[PDB]
RNA sequence: CCCAAAAGAAGUCUUUCUUUUGGGUUUAACCAGGAU
DNA sequence: GAGGATAAAATACTATATCCTGGTTAAAGGGTTTTCT
DNA sequence: AGAAAACCCTTTTGTTATATAGTATTTTATCCTC
């Protein structure tokens, strides 16, 4: 919900996330560059990392 | 000069509408107020 | 059918309640969040936050004591659609009905307004930051350097 | 759209005159107009993208 | 030319103009004592509008007067507004912060209907903003100007649409009023036409004709030629006229008690009265030209009448049966057609005086509410008329227009032109046009019927391409403000000289030819076929007897700035227009010089702009001296003439004057006798006269990149000077003594040495940044803060002027405060890198590297060549005229002498006389249009004076032989070389290039500033994120978004860790997150951050 | 969880909030209208800017001024009401309007 | 984290250490004009 | 003739690159209070 | 004791919107059926 919140549609995608208690669990890269953390491609993987 | 030795800068245009926008050079010292740039990459950035 | 059964189930799942769509009180962000902005000569620009906090809190105190001093119930309903308008107001300025203009005929910016648009916490101050140790400069062509 | 029948019959060296230059700006502005509109929209494509 | 002392610039035109150019700020200020109503003004309608002459201010009172009660025994009337002497001169008022402006007084007279007794008095109704002779009003000291608005003329329209459903026309009809309602009459699918009286639901026609008081016998009796209005008729599902009016109100006004009487005052009152329906006096005038009904009796009434609305549906009706004309009783037949929405003959142009004279109207509908509201609330028999007018909102309305607006913009004066360009602007964006995110590509093109009335060239570049203009040359603005241009008529084949001024449907009407046509010397045309203009613009061969006008000239297409461009006809139009665009942005030089190669517009610009002094009456010169000039007019009066020396320009360049005149010449009526910013002599001068190469050189100018000589920085050939201007109050505040004090709280002995006596910079040291010029300390709430004003970071330069304002010198100044103490300074800055030289063509570029002058191409004799243009930049771009100009530049340098010793040659036979010879340093001008063609600059390059000794350095071809300085050998092919006109832009480096290691941080979110002043970061912004992902680094990424921008630990603990050289530690979290959660939070949803 | 923050984010999650977590949020209420008196240029009591709510406007400084040095922490003022800790705190506590 | 002022000590003829007080957002939103 | 079902129209919401600098930032009215004459 | 200039509070006809393009959800209007 939170990169969906961030791309369009705020207000309706917030309103129906907040409806539903969807739990984003933090993975993708808009979100981690959001909360300041690693992006999980790249150098970040854990592979290199 | 003894600081800025193979310390790499990033150069960057906007819009920066695909990859090669952003590229890192190394710096060096010159006369005046402008920033120089090499020939070959003004096509990457489409910079005029 | 459908269509309403997203939401009934939405709400048959989870422990939440829909008693959250009808509030009782009202969050007030903090200060400095919504600060004024106290220029030279008394000129104290305040930011809509205030203004809009202003109104509901001014509506609740006079709704309340006209209810504590006993009236009749016609007088009683419209200061509580008052105080609906204002809050509706507060949360989303312009969706129902004509915008809360302030100074110069001019909307004012409810808090969600700062979730939406190239203005918001999501698009402009989140994804994109200015940044220290940077400089800006006209380009020129130099051949004499490498590649 | 449609092309003016007259047409221009003038070379930039020879140098137009002032109907064949008029009916030429007529054309050379929604050049510049349509580069600007689609300047603008190709972000949003890409965006998306 | 016809100006007393004009330099001698000969021209190569072949035609004669008819028609001299007329003023060029001739709109903004006769179409401003209009508004007053001065004397001037007066004569001019005398000659043309004798029937009516009345002022704006007379208008709008005469509207509103009088004023009366519902009973009817009282009223208010004005009357005769009167102005008095201006308060201060324009100097005093722009020196001291004062607004130019004059009292305004009215005759009000209050009369009582029941006892006769009538009191008169002169109120004064403010202080009313007058204009510059110039064009400029002057506001708390600036100079600002109104710009003129285009919007779309009231009337009746017509349009039609393709239905996609149906496939059918449909035609609908739009009566736009002036501060009125709308009503639409619009037929769609299933044939229906039907009203949407105001702007809401439909329903249909026969509703509002019954309304009106229309039988269904009526209608059908005059209706009865279509079979729409017979099936509307059929069904209609109104009964009587009661039920009509009680159904128009459950539409205009839902949610009320319907009743005949208020629907009915209500229905009046929209359309049929003069309080909320006035189409103004060009509304009625084309609407009674639309169709026909008055043509006889004069524009005397501005509301609807049931004729009109009935000759509308007529006419709309007609139009969807596919009728050609149509007769209405009493009145003469008209063609019935679609109207279109861009033809200038719709769009109107409200200048400066329309503007203000609706500001006006608004403040005093304001007090008449005011007075009507206090008239029964006094008892009578006390009540005069100064005690019922409340002056406050109409002086409000007009602060709020002249403080305000998009109209009411800063005058730009990097130079002359810029001002003299921006005084005749056209804009369609305001309060009442369109927008600049909601214009359509329909409305930016060029209509075939701008020609000569907006020119098509001059237009910003940006995203207001189109909808921002410049009045052409010869156009006016014609009383109803459409826009006229001037035609010389031809009668049975004979080109008189009989000028007629034509709007835009006269132009259509008939067939218009080309200025530069072969004119027999008798008036008459040499062949029968010649190219003109029909009715839709198009172009074509008619014969030389059905001709009805011609162009005054060539020319008269191109606005001021485009005028001035020579060779224009040879360059593509995207080009001349960076190339008009580009000269409202050159920068006053140390030194002037006149362009050698011109088109002859210089000296009118110049002189009408208003930069330069003009001899106001003829005489002698008595003493001169580069303060004041003196002149002894002819009959004992004596006159002095004041010099602006070093004074700051809105744009921070220097604006001085110096006198062109000794102390024993003759001066005459309108000669130039004192220089401006950019004049040479009364010529404009924006640049300087360089010689130019054409050849591309070790690729220093690469994709558009120019080279300089170093000789244009050591003789300062390209050198500016620019003023800053510094400003300071000492607040009076609530705590009070605040003071400009010497003495700095906690300051050492040396940085407090310049300071003078009372605490300001003394006038003639450099104050670098870093210095003190005010010193300024204020209570805490010592218990003092020391704001003393410090020079902010990147400026530098000599302190030429200080200007202190005291309250115990009783002057004017901000309510709460003492002092204001203000400081200027001054510096001269050279050619260097970066800045963005451009010729007048559109050759932009950015100087590449100042060479020294010893490794220049050089050519035979010496001379070193001081710019080099490549030659990839040309032919791609299509402006090949730069190149005939730098021919003819060199020309115009060598000087030339055509050898007429056996008969003139014939490439030099319609030469004019005295141009087949010129000396050396000879100025000479091509007008845009007609000017010097290919064969002529042949011949002149054939034949060019030698140097000193008997060389000729440029051949036949124009180009020369090239020694290579920097190597020795020479160049193995010859290149092109000449004088090119070429200036400096005001796009410097200095104040351009920025950087920031550490400094101020915003409050509400951690991030740092933006922008040069503060000290400013660069953004980082949504698509330089993207890259970077793209890339796969993602360390950078997050140091660039955690421990550079709003990581409050992270920030001191990398300093710490690079000042110690210690490895730098990691990232925490962004303070935006936690505001964004703060927030949402706000809203009522419980965020949380779950583990 | 993790309450103010730093990094063991694994979860946000979202969903609607009743009135007892409203009135939980809180450290008080406001009710009257007052932003800031002019006079004294301080925060006004129990309005948008009361200091009792949302914490001091300087640092380790009551309303009152019955303490100003930093060894007194965490004393709730026994005169004004208002907690003394930092101003940063400022940008944390949150009203509530009843 | 950083700067300013006052006092004490050491050396240099002007830097370091200790204590007290004061402190840091030229912010912000609008309209307008420009550049690529 | 009445009720239900399907097109139609009618409204409601959403979106439409990057960067930089310059001028303003409230007025107006009613009610109340104090000083001067 | 009355008049004039200075505080403290409140609050802001239908205006003027020259929009397109797309989708999605509510009326409502009319047509078909029993
Ligand atoms: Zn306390």
């Amino acid at each position: 919900w939170l990169s969906a919140a961030s791309f369009q549609e705020t207000t309706r995608v917030l309103t129906d996330a907040a409806i539903n208690c969807r739990s984003d669990k933090l993975n993708g890269l808009k979100e981690n560059v959001i909360i300041g953390k690693l992006i999980p491609a790249g150098t970040g993987i854990n592979r290199y990392r | 000069e003894e600081v800025i030795a193979e310390h790499p800068v990033l150069l960057n245009r906007a819009p920066t509408l695909h990859r090669l926008g952003i590229q890192a050079f190394e710096p060096m010292l010159v006369e005046g107020k402008a920033i120089q740039l090499h020939p070959l990459v003004c096509e990457a950035f489409n910079a005029d | 059918a459908l269509k309403r059964l997203k939401v009934v189930a939405a709400f048959q799942q989870s422990g939440n309640s829909p008693m959250g769509m009808v509030l009782d009180a009202v969050p007030v962000i903090p200060p400095e969040l919504r600060p004024m902005v106290q220029l030279d000569g008394g000129r104290f620009a305040t930011s809509d936050l205030n203004d809009l906090y202003r109104r509901v809190i001014n509506r609740n105190n006079r709704l309340k004591r006209l209810i504590d001093l006993g009236a009749p119930e016609i007088i009683v309903n419209n200061e509580k659609r008052m105080l609906q308008e204002s809050v509706d107001a507060l949360f989303d300025n312009g969706r129902r009905g004509r915008p809360v203009t302030g100074p110069g005929n001019r909307p004012l910016k409810s808090l969600s307004d700062l979730l939406k648009g190239k203005q918001g916490r999501f698009r402009q101050n989140l994804l994109g930051k200015r940044v220290d140790y940077s400089g800006r400069s006209v380009i020129v062509v130099g051949p004499q350097l490498k590649l | 759209g449609e092309f003016i029948p007259r047409p221009v019959k003038s070379s930039f060296r020879e140098g137009l005159t002032v109907l064949e230059y008029f009916i030429n700006t007529h054309g050379a502005r929604k050049g510049l107009a349509d580069t600007a509109l689609r300047t603008a929209d190709s972000g949003y494509l890409t965006r998306r993208l | 030319n016809s100006v007393p002392g004009a330099p001698n610039r000969v021209s190569f035109a072949k035609l004669r103009e008819p028609l001299e150019v007329p003023g060029l700020l001739d709109v903004q200020t006769d179409s401003f004592e209009w508004l007053i109503g001065s004397p001037r003004w007066r004569e001019s309608a005398a000659e043309r509008g004798d029937v009516n002459p009345v002022g704006g201010l007379e208008e709008v009172l005469y509207e509103l007067s009088p004023i009366e009660d519902f009973s009817g025994s009282m009223s208010l009337s004005f009357s005769d507004p009167r102005f008095d002497d201006v308060k201060a001169p324009v100097d005093e008022c722009k020196d001291k912060d004062m607004t130019y402006a004059a009292p305004l007084f009215v005759t009000a007279e209050f009369i009582n209907n029941n006892t006769g007794e009538i009191k008169s008095q002169t109120v004064f109704m403010g202080d009313f903003p007058m204009m510059t002779e110039k064009g400029t009003f002057i506001i708390n000291g600036t100079e600002r100007v109104v710009v003129s608005q285009l919007v779309r003329s009231p009337g009746v329209y017509f349009d039609e649409t393709i239905d996609k459903s149906t496939d059918k026309t449909l035609h609908s009809v739009k009566v736009i009023p002036s501060r009125g309602a709308w009503l639409e009459f619009d037929v769609d699918k299933r044939d229906t036409v039907g009203v949407r009286i105001d702007r809401k639901r439909r329903q249909p026609v026969t509703v509002l004709l019954k309304a009106l008081g229309w039988t269904s016998e009526q209608i059908v009796e005059r209706f009865g030629f279509s079979e729409i209005m017979r099936s509307t008729l059929e069904k209609d599902n109104t009964v009587g006229t009661d039920e009509a009016l009680l159904d128009i109100y459950r539409k205009l006004r839902p949610g009320e008690p319907p009743t005949k009487e208020s629907a009915q005052t209500l229905l009046e009152n929209l359309f049929f009265k003069e309080k909320r329906y006035d189409l103004a006096r060009v509304g009625r005038y084309k609407v009674n030209k639309k169709l026909g009904l008055h043509v006889g009796e004069p524009i005397t009434s501005s509301t609807l009448t049931e004729e009109d609305v009935v000759a509308t549906i007529e006419y709309l009706v007609r139009l969807h049966e596919g009728q050609t004309t149509m007769t209405v009783p009493g009145g003469v037949e008209v063609p019935v057609e679609t109207d279109d929405i861009d033809h200038f003959g719709n769009r109107r142009l409200r200048t400066v005086g329309e503007l203000i004279q609706n500001q006006i109207r608004v403040g005093m509908s304001r007090m008449e509410r005011v007075v009507r509201e206090r008239m029964t609330t006094q008892d009578v028999e006390a009540i005069t008329p100064q005690t019922l007018i409340n002056i406050r909102p109409v002086v409000a309305a007009i602060k709020e227009f002249f403080g305000t607006s998009q109209l009411s913009q800063f005058m730009d004066q990097n130079n002359p032109l810029s001002g003299l360009t921006h005084k005749r602007r056209l804009s369609a964006l305001g309060p009442g046009g369109l927008s600049r995110e909601r214009a359509g590509l329909e409305v930016r093109d060029v209509h075939p019927s701008h020609y000569g009335r907006m020119c098509p060239i001059e237009t910003p570049e940006g995203p207001n391409i189109g909808l921002i203009g410049s009045l052409s040359v010869y156009a006016r603005v014609n009383p109803f403000g459409f826009i006229e241009t001037p035609y010389r008529k031809v009668v049975d084949g004979v080109v008189s000289d009989e000028i007629v001024y034509l709007t835009a449907d006269e132009e259509d009407r008939h067939v218009v030819a080309q200025a530069n046509s072969p004119i027999d010397a008798d008036g008459r045309f040499v062949e029968p076929r010649v190219l003109v203009r029909r009715k839709a613009g198009e172009v074509e061969y008619v014969p030389s007897s059905e001709v009805d006008y011609m162009d005054v000239s060539p020319r008269q297409m191109v606005s001021v700035a485009t005028a001035m461009i020579p060779f224009l006809e040879h360059d593509d139009a995207n080009r001349a227009l960076m190339g008009a665009n580009m000269q409202r942005q050159a920068v006053p030089l140390v030194r002037s010089e006149a362009p050698l190669v011109g088109t002859g517009m210089e000296l009118r610009a110049a002189i009408d702009a208003g930069d330069v002094v003009v001899a106001e009456e003829s005489g002698v010169i008595e003493e001169v001296s580069a303060d004041y000039i003196t002149v002894m007019h002819d009959n004992g009066t004596r006159r002095t003439y004041r010099m602006r020396k070093f004074a700051r320009s809105n744009h921070g360049t220097c604006a001085n004057q110096c006198p062109i005149v000794d102390a024993g010449d003759r001066v005459e009526a309108g000669q130039v006798i004192a220089d401006g910013p950019c004049t040479d002599d009364g010529e404009m001068a924006l640049g300087k006269n360089l010689l130019v190469a054409i050849m591309p050189w070790e690729g220093h100018n690469y994709e558009d990149a120019i080279i300089l000589s170093n000789r244009l920085v050591e003789e300062d050939v390209l050198t500016s000077i620019h003023i800053e201007e510094h400003e300071i109050d000492a607040r009076d505040t609530k705590l009070g003594a605040e003071e400009i004090t010497r003495d700095i709280p906690n300051i050492s002995d040396e940085v407090l040495a310049d300071l003078d006596e009372r605490g300001i910079v003394r006038i003639g040291a450099e104050v670098r940044d870093g210095d003190i010029l005010v010193g300024k300390v204020t209570p805490k709430g010592r218990e003092v803060r020391d704001t003393s004003l410090k020079v902010p970071h990147g400026e530098s330069g000599k302190v030429i002027g200080i200007r202190v304002f005291s309250r115990e010198d009783e002057d004017e100044l901000p309510a709460g405060v003492n002092e204001l103490v203000r400081v200027y300074v001054a510096q001269k800055r050279k050619i260097s890198d970066g800045d963005k030289l451009a010729g007048r063509h559109g050759n932009k570029g950015v100087i590449g590297k100042i060479l020294p002058v010893e490794d220049m191409p050089f050519l035979a004799d010496g001379t070193p060549v001081d710019i080099i243009l490549n030659t990839h930049g040309v032919p791609r771009r299509m402006n090949i005229g730069q190149i005939l100009e730098t021919h003819l530049g060199w020309c115009a340098h060598s000087g030339w002498k055509v050898d007429a010793a056996k008969g003139v040659p014939d490439w030099a036979a319609r030469l004019p006389d005295e141009l087949l010879e010129a000396q050396p340093n000879a100025i000479v001008s091509t007008p845009v249009f007609d000017g010097a063609q290919e064969a002529e600059l042949q011949g002149l390059l054939s034949c060019t004076l030698p140097n000193r000794d008997g060389d000729v350095l440029v051949d036949a071809d124009g180009k020369a032989m090239l020694f290579d300085g920097r190597s020795g050998e020479p160049f193995p092919y010859p290149v092109t070389v000449g004088y090119m006109y070429i200036m400096k832009l005001h796009h410097l480096v200095d104040d351009k290039i920025h950087a920031r290691s550490t400094g101020p941080y915003s409050m509400i979110t951690q991030q740092p500033l933006g922008g040069k002043a503060q000290f400013g970061g660069q953004r980082f912004g949504e698509m330089e994120c993207w890259a970077m992902q793209a890339y796969g680094a993602a360390y950078t990424l997050q140091e660039l978004l955690t421990i550079k921008s709003d990581d409050t630990v992270g920030r001191v603990k990398v300093y710490e860790a690079i000042v110690k050289g210690e490895n730098i530690p990691e990232p925490g979290i962004p303070e935006s997150f936690k505001v964004l959660l703060k927030e949402l939070q706000s809203l009522c949803l419980n965020v949380e951050v779950l583990s | 969880g993790a309450m103010l923050d730093v990094n063991f984010f694994d979860e946000l999650r979202i969903g609607l909030a009743t009135a007892e977590d409203i009135r939980q949020w809180s450290y008080g209420e406001v009710k009257k209208p007052e932003t800031i008196n002019y006079r004294t240029l301080k925060p006004e009591k129990d309005g948008l800017f009361c200091e009792k709510i949302f914490g001091p406007t300087r640092d380790w400084e009551c309303y009152c001024g019955k303490y100003k040095r930093v060894r007194f922490k965490g004393i709730i003022c026994e005169r004004c009401g208002v907690e003394v800790t930092r101003a940063k705190v400022r940008r944390e506590r949150m009203g509530h309007i009843e």
